């Protein structure tokens, strides 16, 4: 009856007059837990609806002529585009801060930091800093293994030295993930089969410096795997982080399911994995040990972000439910000791992340 | 290029 995670419903977007036809991947963006943006045609007029998560009942509607809108993670600063035309607005100042005209259509973009926008075209990936008069800079050329994929995500490590572009396609009647991992320092791309990924910072006991970890989940022919790998040469003095591989279970009735989102808690050093068809998984970042699995919904959660408050994950499903999952800090250690019968893991996590319940085992 | 958002 005790669970190692807590669910929370924050919002139903249909209670704010959002039309369910605009609650999907291409029209609703949530770049952080602070804002949701929804593009709606209301009559002849395209609008953006901006939901301040601190003031959810008072959304603002504004006319637009943008094909895409993404809010900055921290600030009421919005990035808008129409084809090759990119504009950045400070909404409170009602002021155009920056503009750039690309020579290619931007097929995917997102904020990768407080101050940087990543742009994906048919053939390349760019970073656009909001500092000063910075224009977009090419990071790498897209690998041929992603040619004709739907681009679904782009992620980087904290220092923006490891870059990961993720595409999906239909091959032999399943959804196949094609990732491109790029080293900024070595100027090499590695194609990887993968569905969802995140980077993370992790300091091993007996290490002075944090390790940079690359975590990805895949449903291959082999089946479900999660990988946790140090990228880059360890900081000098550091022990290397030993690579972990573990299975990702799919039940027999979820033969068509696959991973769609990953967030890592650096407070708890856990990996949250969400599948296309409504399953949640929790893994230990250090060992890859599966802690917990369950169905949220039949419903696809199509966008997620870190949930800063709970060091968890927040998302929106096609119904317009805004839902978060985090570690239940009171239950996780008892749950691992008693339900998982893993006092070893229970005790490690208890002292590593300063949690209660490994006093008695 | 016109603004892609109207604040009016």
């Amino acid at each position: 009856q005790i669970l190692p995670i807590r669910f929370q419903e924050h919002l139903q977007l249909q209670n704010l007059g959002i039309n369910p036809a605009n609650i999907g991947f291409s029209t609703l963006t949530m770049e952080s837990d602070k804002f949701i943006c929804i593009r709606e045609k209301v009559g002849e007029q395209a609008q953006v609806v901006i939901i301040d998560m601190n003031d959810p009942s008072n959304p603002i509607r504004r006319p637009i002529s943008a094909d895409s809108a993404i809010m900055n993670p921290a600030s009421k600063v919005i990035a808008l585009k129409a084809g090759k035309t990119l504009q950045i607005f400070n909404i409170e100042m009602k002021s155009k801060m920056k503009a750039h005209t690309m020579t290619d259509d931007v097929t995917f973009w997102k904020w990768i930091s407080l101050n940087t926008v990543a742009l994906v075209t048919d053939n390349a990936v760019y970073h656009w800093s909001m500092e000063g008069e910075s224009q977009p800079v090419k990071m790498f050329d897209r690998h041929s293994s992603l040619a004709g994929c739907q681009i679904i995500n782009y992620r980087t490590d904290a220092k923006q030295k490891w870059l990961l572009l993720t595409g999906i396609s239909a091959q032999q009647n399943r959804v196949v993930g094609a990732m491109q991992l790029y080293s900024v320092d070595r100027k090499v791309s590695q194609p990887i089969e993968g569905h969802a990924a995140s980077f993370a910072q992790f300091k091993m006991e007996g290490n002075a410096e944090e390790s940079t970890l690359f975590c990805f989940a895949v449903r291959g022919q082999a089946g479900g795997k999660l990988h946790i790998i140090e990228v880059g040469t360890p900081p000098t003095g550091n022990q290397p982080f030993p690579k972990k591989a573990v299975d990702v279970f799919f039940p027999p009735e979820a033969q068509n399911d696959f991973p769609v989102a990953m967030q890592i808690s650096e407070k708890h050093d856990v990996v949250f994995l969400i599948t296309k068809y409504g399953y949640i998984h929790l893994y230990d970042l250090e060992t890859g040990t599966c802690i917990y699995m369950n169905r949220i919904s039949g419903e696809t959660i199509f966008v997620t972000a870190p949930h800063e408050a709970t060091a968890g994950i927040i998302g929106v499903n096609r119904k317009g439910q805004v839902l978060s999952v985090c570690v239940e800090e009171e239950n996780i250690i008892p749950y691992i000791t008693n339900v998982l019968q893993n006092p070893d893991l229970a005790l490690r996590m208890a002292v590593r992340n300063n949690l209660a319940g490994a006093e008695e085992l | 290029a016109a603004d892609l958002i109207d604040f009016s």
